[PDB]
């Protein structure tokens, strides 16, 4: 929460963190996206890569960062301390993400935050004990006629109940993987009650096209 | 055309727009897309330019600036630096999810418009911003990508023209305000999300000090059917200066929350009615709808009846078309408490440069957080909207005129809510 | 910069003593505290002649206009790209 650095001894310049080889080549795949001279424009990627490696951003993946790319540090730690996904403090393996603005808080997600929070005994910024779930709650996170919905670290939770939320926790705790879709009765978006428009076959190529083309 | 609204499915643009077709190539191509890319290409940055202007396209990101007249500005000789199409593909906007489906489920026509976009202002490659939270679309969109280039559609010898183009996709990390162009600009670069200063404009200096064009999502895929369609059949439908078809997402209080292409000056109950199956509880059970996402200020029910969902009749209805995102309110809804979560959404998602927005916004949320409680007086409520007309254009970007215009809005539509509301938190608790 | 418009004129700072009993600055200059106020320069010197006192003349420095760009915080070649805004 805090957006100052306190040197602790499991984060500090002397933690131990580099890149695996495979990242390195990720890295090589990263930095040749951007023109010559203008390196430091691959510090957002790169330093997301260095928060997929670990989980989390000590400050030596910061460090590392300006390292390779031969940036200040200070403008990898605006870039740490700016954007809300760089996870500075140690998450747990689920990072449960629920959207309550207004959108999803019309739709009752208040519903869904109380019961991940009584389904785990925690509550929002807090991580069980055991490491696995963090939960907090985040802004708008593009479902909203899904709404309301989860996020759980590459994955949307969408159209949830409460009992939908919970048979999620349950097949998270048991180690499987669950399936990133609406848990209601429709596919990604569509109308609920049935598909309203495009149900007419798509005529595909060459039609309608203007002459002298 | 008189009347507005009942599409057929034969003019949609984003066909596949549910998933139930084949979002590959395989798939693409078989509803029309990359078809006649290299005859839209060889006829020249004028033509495209032509068929653009006069299709009277205007910006779909949520400003309604003319696309032709926008993509125009790019037509003008180099200087040694490289030229840029850079799609604006964050969508933070509460309301607002049609892009997501752009990208998850067509992403081919999200490509073939960069193609022709860069053909059409000289732009040496493709930089699509992707939102951090979008990392399966921004996979999706990669795979597609993948599929353009290994058919020899992009990259060297885009579709067999003579000419070379590429397309990137940068993911973002997490921040509404770097949806706005600028602001998108400073985050490709390796910055904090901080929007420029205009002028200069992103046509003079945009990514990394080059000629750049930032576009939207759904301004950038409809482009290739405007190229091919023809521009009078997309100036056919919507008003005259409100021209085409748009994405509307209809979400909060309705029965089925659901994105949905529609012609442009369609009107908001027969939207909400068909599409939606009608406000939960019925359209007498209606009582508000922010008629294009958080940053246009709502309508009452009085206004939803006759009102038409384009940009022009909703600024006469002094509010906003933006990203065309219908959220419905309905009778059971606190909406002081909705609007004040709103608020908090505009000050967790600020990025602090400037003083009124860095300021202010946390004051209006503040405000707003003893308005929904009441624990103010009325003479707090006039006070509160000269703070957002202190707001609302001495800004950088239009995220403080998006976080004043709420603020507006409600005021202006139930400010005697307001008022009964602080009336009885005094007398309940004195 | 409204303290650099009008031209004044001082007198060089004699001795400052501590007071011996309460520490205070003591002085003997009755002049130490005259500043006076002129609107151009050649008034100062012709006061200055009119009076006797010998007089010495510092020019008005002004600042040179600067060449601001905005845009040149965001080159292409250049070295003023900004590193952060
Ligand atoms: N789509 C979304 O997710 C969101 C959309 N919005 C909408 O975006 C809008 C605010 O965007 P802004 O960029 O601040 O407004 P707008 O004034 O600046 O800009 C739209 C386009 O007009 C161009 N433009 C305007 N005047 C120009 C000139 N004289 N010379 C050159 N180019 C010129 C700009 O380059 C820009 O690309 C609002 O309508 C808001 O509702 C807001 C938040 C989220
Ligand atoms: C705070 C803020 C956030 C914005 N976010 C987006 C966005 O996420 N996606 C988008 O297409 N436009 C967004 N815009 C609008 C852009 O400034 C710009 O109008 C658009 O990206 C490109 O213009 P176009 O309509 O011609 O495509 C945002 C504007 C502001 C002020
Ligand atoms: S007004 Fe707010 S959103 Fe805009 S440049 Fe300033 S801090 Fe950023
Ligand atoms: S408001 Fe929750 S996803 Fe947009």
């Amino acid at each position: 929460a805090l957006f100052v650095h306190r040197d602790t001894p499991k984060n500090n310049p002397e933690t131990p963190f580099d890149f695996t080889p495979e990242n390195y080549k990720r890295i090589e795949a990263i930095v040749k996206n951007y023109p010559e001279g203008h390196k430091a424009a691959a510090v957002l990627p790169v330093l997301d890569l260095a928060q997929r490696q670990n989980g989390w951003l000590p400050i030596s993946a910061m460090n590392k960062v300006a390292e390779i790319l031969q940036v200040p540090p200070m403008r990898v730690y605006e870039v740490a301390t700016f954007y809300t996904m760089y996870n500075r403090k140690p998450v747990g393996k689920y990072h449960i993400q629920v959207c309550t603005t207004t959108p999803c808080m019309l739709r009752n997600s208040d519903s869904i935050l109380e019961a991940i929070q009584k389904k785990l005994g925690i509550k929002v910024g807090e991580t069980t004990p055991d490491k696995l779930f963090t939960l907090i709650e985040v802004e708008c996170l593009g479902a909203c006629v899904n709404a309301p919905m989860v996020q759980i670290n590459d994955n949307y939770y969408e159209d949830l109940t409460p009992k939908d939320i919970e048979e999620i926790i349950d097949e998270l705790k048991a180690g499987k993987i669950p399936k990133p879709g609406p848990r209601s009765g429709r596919f990604s978006c569509e109308p609920a009650g049935g598909l309203t428009s495009l149900t007419e076959p798509p005529k595909g190529p060459g039609f309608g096209v203007q002459a002298g083309l | 055309k008189t009347s507005f609204g009942s599409l057929k499915d034969e003019d949609r643009i984003f066909t596949n727009l549910y998933g139930r077709h084949d979002w590959r190539l395989k798939g693409a191509q078989s509803r029309g897309d990359w078809y006649k890319t290299k005859e839209i290409l060889l006829k020249g940055p004028d033509w495209i330019l032509g068929e653009v202007k006069t299709s009277g396209l205007r910006g779909r990101g949520g400003a309604g600036f003319p696309t032709g007249l926008k993509w125009s500005f790019m037509n003008k000789p180099s200087d040694g630096r490289p030229k840029y199409l850079v799609v604006n593909a964050d969508e933070g906007e509460p309301g607002t999810c049609k892009d997501r489906e752009i990208i998850r489920h067509d992403p081919h026509k999200l490509v073939e418009g960069c193609l022709v976009g860069g053909r059409a202002m000289g732009a040496r490659a493709a930089y699509i911003y992707i939102r951090g939270e979008f990392y399966n679309e921004a996979s999706n969109l990669q795979v597609a990508i993948r599929e353009a280039y290994e058919a020899g559609l992009i990259g060297k010898n885009a579709c067999g023209s003579g000419y070379d183009f590429d397309v990137f996709v940068v993911r973002g990390a997490g921040a509404y305000i770097c949806g706005e162009e600028t602001a998108l600009i400073e985050s490709i670069e390796g910055k904090q999300g901080k929007p420029r200063l205009k002028p200069p404009f992103p046509a003079d200096v945009g990514v990394f000090g080059c000629p750049t064009t930032v576009a939207n999502v759904e301004t950038v895929a409809v482009s290739p059917t405007i190229c091919r369609r023809g521009g009078a059949w997309f100036a056919s439908f919507g008003r005259e200066r409100n021209s085409g078809t748009k994405l509307f997402n209809i979400s909060g209080h309705v029965n089925n929350p659901c994105t949905v292409e529609e012609e442009m000056s369609v009107p908001l109950k027969e939207l909400i009615e068909k599409h939606a199956g009608g406000v939960t509880g019925g359209w007498d059970n209606l009582l508000a709808v922010i008629p294009g996402g958080s940053s246009t200020p709502l309508i009452p029910k009085s206004v939803c009846e006759t009102v038409l969902m384009d940009f022009d009749a909703l600024i006469q209805a002094q509010t906003g078309l933006g990203t065309a995102a219908v959220i419905v309110m309905d009778r059971s809804t606190d909406i002081v408490k909705a609007i004040a979560r709103l608020i908090e959404f505009y000050k967790h998602e600020s990025c602090g440069q400037c003083t009124p927005c860095r300021e202010g916004v946390d004051w209006m949320n503040k405000v707003m957080a003893r308005f929904v409680r009441g624990d103010a007086r009325p003479a707090e409520i006039d006070s509160l909207w000269e703070i957002s007309k202190q707001i609302e254009g001495h800004t950088i970007c239009a995220l403080g005129d998006g976080a004043a215009w709420p603020v507006q809005g409600l005021i202006r539509h139930f400010r005697p809510e307001l008022e009964e509301r602080m009336q009885r938190f005094a007398q309940q608790h004195q | 910069v409204n303290n650099t418009k009008k031209w004044k004129m001082e007198f060089d700072t004699r001795e400052r003593w501590e007071n011996p009993l309460m520490g205070w600055a003591s002085t003997a200059d009755p002049l130490s505290n005259l500043v006076l106020t002129f609107s151009t320069k050649e008034d100062a010197i012709a006061f200055a002649e009119k009076n006797g006192w010998s007089y010495d003349v510092e020019e008005r420095k002004v600042p040179k206009p600067k060449s601001k760009s905005y845009g040149a915080n965001f080159s292409w070649n250049k070295r003023t790209r900004v590193s952060t805004k």
